[PDB]
């Protein structure tokens, strides 16, 4: 899961401009476009794969004179121990499918059951043995907002444009009415609620309280 | 963060003032739009493109 | 801002090519691991 | 022009009427814990 | 009857008080996918009041600066 | 007494105040934040 | 205290006889007889009432048990195909405007919250009214992504508009399920596919890839269909979801949508392996998608101086049912090559965690 | 009290009663916007200049929108 922060990440690079009198904002989106597509190829690389110790201090570990029949080496890592054990389970076919244990697997294993899970198995195996680019990105996103402002605001001046009208009632109403919401939390503030001037809809309330 | 319904409502209304005040000609704003194209950040970068420019034809 | 206009336009221009060349370049790069790999 | 706007927030409100209305509270004067003894004093006296 | 006289320092008006102009209102948050990534979404909008690029500019004009 | 009444009052009149308050009930922000608190979690499968 | 002469409200024939339930009309029937009546601020209880037992309750109002409220919730829903063909000027202009705004989004979230419930998403289906708005929705937010002019939005009104596309989009979860597409050129498809190259945020994404997954059921890949209006555009970002190591929902959603999209017939697998920006993603990133959030055995004993893992996330397991599928396709196809491939990496995956093994079994019996 | 009236008068009168006012006393722009909302309103039958002078605004702030992006391109 991601972890959320307390600073806005990206910006949605508006287009509502029009394409014909601001230039190079194509340019932006291919180069943004680019940009997407350069870490991309990074992240791939970076869950990249390698085979590099199929056979080939404590990386080297001395295997018993048993399981030395079962690798062909008497030396190496634990992963070369394990694979190569997993190795010789998967080419005898011994895996029910109709681990069903061999005859050398019985001494390997001092077990006589001649059936096992393979977890008990690989559990004997074990019983024998990055600054810069936050500011980069808060830098960038904190001008993508400078651009969502800018635009906003042409935004507003262009539609005032076109119908004047339509948009000056608009204003007209959004001030009667935000006026009125900012002026409505006055009347709490602890010198003015014990003065007693507040309580000669403070009244009905009280009705409506004692009736609850 | 931590934006609340008076501190929204209290936004609003200074973005739709700050424009109808200015539509009016009542307010000057030149100490923001110096911040934008008036300072040598309109100069400089290009005087930036102008040499990756030409660092990126070799 | 004209002069501004077309030095990013020919910045850009040649940046996407730039890229694209260095790209292309590193996935041959890669096929080639990729058989190197397989065979090993 | 009697309006003059800056690159900060607190004198663009300031040069409008919201300039109070962006606190959380209202300021008080008799959240103080010195008025509220001297209250209590001339409560007590009385 | 047992009532504190005004003399007992329980007397104040309003310690912790809050107003529904003053509760929280949910908004955008966003999310951080490591530092290579720029096809990630980094947003997560659930249906909050402002649910839209505006919380950017309120983080940008009060805190962006 | 009275400082313990008016307290009951003040915090049963704040708490009921976008539900009652015309100005407050019926604007924008509030009641995006009405329905924001009744989304009901969509059924994975 | 008790006497005629005090008042007159028990004189012999009512004191016990009057029903439990005589104080007015019940909750319900109050609810739906002012619902349609004409009378503002009236309107903004009832469905503020519905909009609560549609949270509480919602198999009190169901759309089966009442066949008498979608016709009252359409009054308040179709006005918005008219309102929000504005939205690109400024059309609220007073007091009544958003008086009719917000009667008309608390009527959408309320079919949106009673769209999640069966046999209740089995009446939207059928009225072709609302599946017609939803198509308008889709269609408006698509203009929005694509950036055409024919259609702005007016950033002033974001807030309005916003909050439509995140209900549609939930209407679209549920109805998306009861619909299979037999036709190429075909909306709720087209739409949705602009819309997630575009939505920038989690929750849309996910609802979007949900929503594609139950457009591609109940369906065969041997002719035209709703699966080729994708191309090598879409598919290149839904399977780069699968790069992103920071979450366990975008992953599962990616790999949930491939294999509902490779299911049927083998020419799917073919066509998915055509890119070569889509092959090379899924042959680094499968392999290690079966060892995600899984503990592996901590091999740091060649610095220094085992306990195996048990148990596999729901990433590993959707991951292994990835592979079984893709690994029956053919002896020819790429889905054979593709298992082919990978197997000398699935093989230290299955060495380093057992009970893969068990979980892998047809993707080992195809190879 | 005896009882002649409602039982929630006496709620009303302890509660407005003025007991620490007399001790509290003891011890202890927006202009513009009020008038700038009538002029718009006056405002509102040719609103041509209006329209001009809005289309003189939006030619600077497409202008500064302009140089923003032309940074932005910089920093990407």
């Amino acid at each position: 899961n991601p972890v959320p922060v307390t600073y806005p990440t990206d910006a949605y690079i508006p287009t509502y401009l029009p394409d014909d009198k601001v230039s190079n904002l194509a340019d932006l989106k291919k180069l943004i476009e680019m940009d997407s597509r350069l870490d991309l190829y990074l992240t791939r690389r970076r869950l990249d794969t390698s085979i590099n110790l199929p056979t080939n201090d404590g990386g080297k570990v001395q295997y018993s004179p048993n399981l030395a029949t079962l690798i062909g080496m008497q030396t190496g890592s634990v992963n070369d121990a394990v694979y190569s054990i997993y190795k010789y389970i998967l080419i005898n076919n011994l895996f029910v499918t109709e681990v069903k244990l061999d005859s050398l697997l019985q001494k390997v294993l001092d077990t006589n059951a001649a059936h096992l899970p393979l977890m008990n198995v690989v559990q004997t195996v074990n019983k024998l043995v990055d600054a810069e680019d936050t500011a980069k990105l808060r830098e960038i996103t904190k001008l993508a907002l400078q651009l969502n402002s800018s635009a906003q605001k042409y935004q507003f001046f262009h539609e005032l444009s076109l119908h004047p009208r339509e948009t000056l009632t608009h204003y007209l109403w959004s001030s009667k009415q935000n006026e009125l919401v900012l002026q409505g939390d006055q009347y709490f503030n602890e010198d003015a609620a014990r003065t007693s001037d507040i309580y000669s809809s403070l009244m009905g309330n009280i009705s409506l309280l004692y009736s609850q | 963060n931590n934006v609340t319904l008076k501190n929204l409502t209290a936004f609003q209304l200074l973005s739709q003032r700050e424009n109808i005040c200015e539509l009016l000609n009542l307010v000057e704003s030149t100490e923001r739009h110096n911040s934008i194209i008036n300072p040598e950040r309109q100069r400089m970068s290009l005087e930036e493109m102008k040499k990756m420019l030409d660092a990126l034809k070799n | 801002i004209e002069e501004s206009q077309a030095i990013i336009q020919e910045l850009v221009k040649l940046t996407m090519e730039k890229l694209e060349s260095k790209f292309t370049k590193l996935c041959d790069l890669e096929t080639q691991l990729e058989m190197e790999k397989l065979k090993y | 022009k009697p309006i003059k706007i800056s690159a900060d927030f607190n004198a663009k409100a300031k040069s409008l009427g919201l300039e109070s209305k962006f606190s959380n509270a209202t300021k008080t004067a008799l959240g103080d814990p010195d008025t509220e003894i001297r209250i209590s004093a001339r409560i007590s006296n009385r | 009857s047992n009532i504190p006289d005004p003399t007992l320092p329980p007397t104040e008006m309003m310690t912790r008080f809050l107003h529904p102009n003053w509760y929280a209102l949910p908004t955008t948050v966003w999310l951080k996918y490591g530092n290579y990534n720029s096809w990630a979404p980094s947003f997560n909008e659930n249906g909050t009041v402002v649910d839209s690029t505006t919380r950017g500019l309120i983080w940008l004009e009060r805190i962006g600066y | 007494k009275q400082k313990s009444i008016r307290q009951k009052l003040i915090n049963n009149v704040a708490s009921q105040a976008h539900h009652n308050i015309p100005y407050l009930r019926d604007s924008p922000f509030t009641a995006a934040a009405q329905r924001s608190v009744q989304i009901r979690s969509k059924v994975i499968v | 205290t008790k006497s005629i002469h005090y008042s007159l409200a028990n004189f012999n024939v009512f004191q016990s006889l009057p029903k439990e339930t005589a104080r007015g009309v019940d909750d319900l029937t109050r609810m739906e007889m002012a619902l349609l009546s004409g009378i503002p601020e009236e309107i903004k209880w009832s469905l503020k009432k519905y909009l609560t037992y549609s949270n509480k309750a919602p198999y009190m109002i169901s759309l089966r048990t009442l066949p008498d409220l979608l016709p009252l919730f359409k009054t308040f829903i179709l006005p918005l195909e008219r309102i929000v063909e504005g939205l690109n000027k400024s059309s609220i202009c007073d007091s009544k405007a958003m008086d009719s705004l917000q009667m008309g989004l608390n009527a959408l979230l309320i079919l949106r919250n009673l769209a999640q419930d069966t046999d209740s998403v089995q009446i939207l289906v059928k009225d072709r009214e609302i599946k017609s708005f939803i198509l308008f929705i889709l269609k408006k937010f698509q203009c929005v992504a694509t950036g055409d002019n024919k259609w702005q939005l007016y950033e002033g009104n974001a807030t309005f508009f916003n909050e439509l596309t995140h209900y549609t989009l939930d209407l679209m979860e549920a109805i998306s399920s009861y619909i299979a597409p037999a036709m190429k050129d075909d909306h709720y498809f087209q739409t949705l596919v602009s819309i997630l190259n575009y939505t920038k945020d989690r929750y849309m994404v996910i609802s979007i890839l949900r929503s594609l997954s139950r457009l591609l059921v109940r369906s065969k890949a041997n002719e035209e269909s709703a699966a080729d209006n994708l191309d090598h555009k879409t598919l290149s970002l839904i399977v780069s979801f699968l790069l992103l190591e920071c979450d366990s929902e975008l992953i599962i959603a990616s790999l949930d949508f491939l294999y509902q999209y490779i299911l049927p017939g083998s020419q799917r697998i073919t066509e998915l392996f055509k890119s070569k920006e889509c092959s090379l993603i899924l042959e680094a990133t499968l392999p290690n998608l079966l060892s995600y959030n899984i503990a592996t055995p901590d091999y740091h004993l060649l610095q220094k101086h085992v306990k195996f893992p048990q148990e596999l996330s729901d990433v590993s397991k959707v991951a292994c049912t990835f592979l079984c599928l893709l690994s029956n396709d053919t002896d020819d196809g790429a889905g054979s090559a593709f298992c082919q491939r990978i197997r000398p990496l699935v093989l230290h995956k299955l060495a380093d965690i057992p009970p893969l093994t068990l979980a892998l079994s047809e993707y080992m019996e195809n190879t | 009290v005896g009882g002649h009236k409602r039982v929630e008068d006496c709620i009303e009168k302890f509660l407005s009663l003025p007991i620490e006012d007399n001790y509290i006393r003891e011890v202890v722009g927006s202009k513009l916007m009020e008038c700038v909302n009538d002029a718009v309103q006056t405002l509102l039958d040719k609103l041509g200049k209006v329209s001009d002078k809005s289309r003189e605004i939006s030619e600077k702030y497409i202008e500064e929108s302009q140089a923003i992006i032309q940074e932005l391109v910089k920093l990407t």
